[PDB]
């Protein structure tokens, strides 16, 4: 929850879209 | 770390937007020239956890449409279309294209060519009786005069294909000259019916639209936000060179 | 990009670069020189 | 199979 927490799951791809899908 | 990033993704792309400028004020003479339109669209990162990262990204949404201001050059060849108004010639790959540059010649064998690229009328491209004193009428009727028969001749030849098509409907391509966009293909088919509505002036040529005005404020808004990123970039250089000693013990 | 909202993508230019200085054939006004050897051609025609 | 590191990675670019 917190940032900077530990977590047994990897964070979603960052993914940064230029046009809407 | 990664904030001097974001600001240089701005600095960059503020260059991308001065090229485009550029590549505006280099066609200030040019005849029939359609200034490209900038624009700066923001992408945000999606992720955890804090969306606090958001690049920019230049693009280029089509043409200024507006018409320039008319070159009065005495040539019957030389042609101004009405607004919203496009001439019809066949492009290097033998597809149709559409221009507002009406600067006519004519070949040694009769054809007519703007830039190089054959002219298309309602038949096709035009064969010209080799040798003649050309003149368009007011919606594109072409007249073609043989020299030393008398002038009781002047018969007509055939018509110009004038199109109307708006600005949002047309996306130029790499060669300089303007086609149809895909919706607009599907929307009013491929290759688009002459308009008799529009009206074409013989003996004006049109020239481009580039407003010093906004080019100018252009560049200043440009060498400013130049400026800013480059000071952000500094501040976060400084401020990790800074806080790289804490790793000693 | 796939399409309210503004048209993406950029084309950046190149430049201009001149194609073809064109002279226009009109035939010009007639000045008058007493000499019996000038000559003046009235339309479309070159001396050889 | 990590990228190119800093300036091509971290650019708005479309998916290929």
């Amino acid at each position: 929850g917190v940032p900077g927490a530990l977590s047994n799951q990897p964070a979603p791809p960052n993914e940064a879209p230029i046009a809407t899908p | 770390d990664h904030a001097i990033y974001t600001a240089m993704g701005a600095a960059s792309q503020t260059l991308n937007q001065q090229a485009v400028t550029a590549s505006n004020l280099a066609n200030a003479s040019t005849p029939g020239f359609r200034a490209q339109l900038n624009a700066l669209r923001a992408v945000p990162v999606d992720g955890l956890s804090l969306a606090t990262r958001t690049l920019v990204t230049a693009s280029t949404p089509g043409a200024d449409m507006t018409p320039g201001q008319l070159d009065y050059t005495s040539r019957p060849l030389d042609v101004a279309l009405q607004q919203d108004g496009w001439l019809v010639v066949q492009a290097a790959d033998g597809a149709e294209g559409y221009t507002r540059n009406g600067n006519i010649q004519v070949g040694p064998t009769g054809q007519l060519t703007i830039q190089g690229h054959p002219v298309i009328g309602e038949g096709g491209p035009i064969t010209v009786p080799e040798g003649s004193e050309i003149t368009i009428a007011a919606d594109g009727t072409i007249s073609a005069l043989n020299p030393g028969d008398p002038p009781n001749t002047v018969a007509p030849v055939g018509r110009l294909k004038l199109v109307k098509a708006e600005g949002n409907e047309v996306q130029r391509s790499d060669d300089g000259l303007f086609r149809l966009t895909a919706e607009a293909q599907a929307e009013r088919g491929a290759v688009l019916a002459a308009d008799p509505s529009i009206r074409i002036m013989s003996g004006v040529l049109e020239g481009s639209n580039v407003k010093p005005v906004e080019a100018m404020t252009d560049m200043i808004a440009n060498a400013r936000r130049f400026e800013m990123q480059m000071k952000v970039i500094t501040s976060v250089d400084e401020n990790e060179g800074r806080a790289n000693q804490l790793l000693s013990m | 990009g796939a399409q309210t909202t503004l048209p993406s993508g950029l084309q950046i230019g190149t430049g201009v670069r001149p194609v073809a200085t064109e002279r226009l054939h009109s035939q010009g006004n007639l000045s008058q020189t007493n000499n019996s050897k000038d000559v003046a051609i009235k339309g479309q025609g070159f001396f050889q």
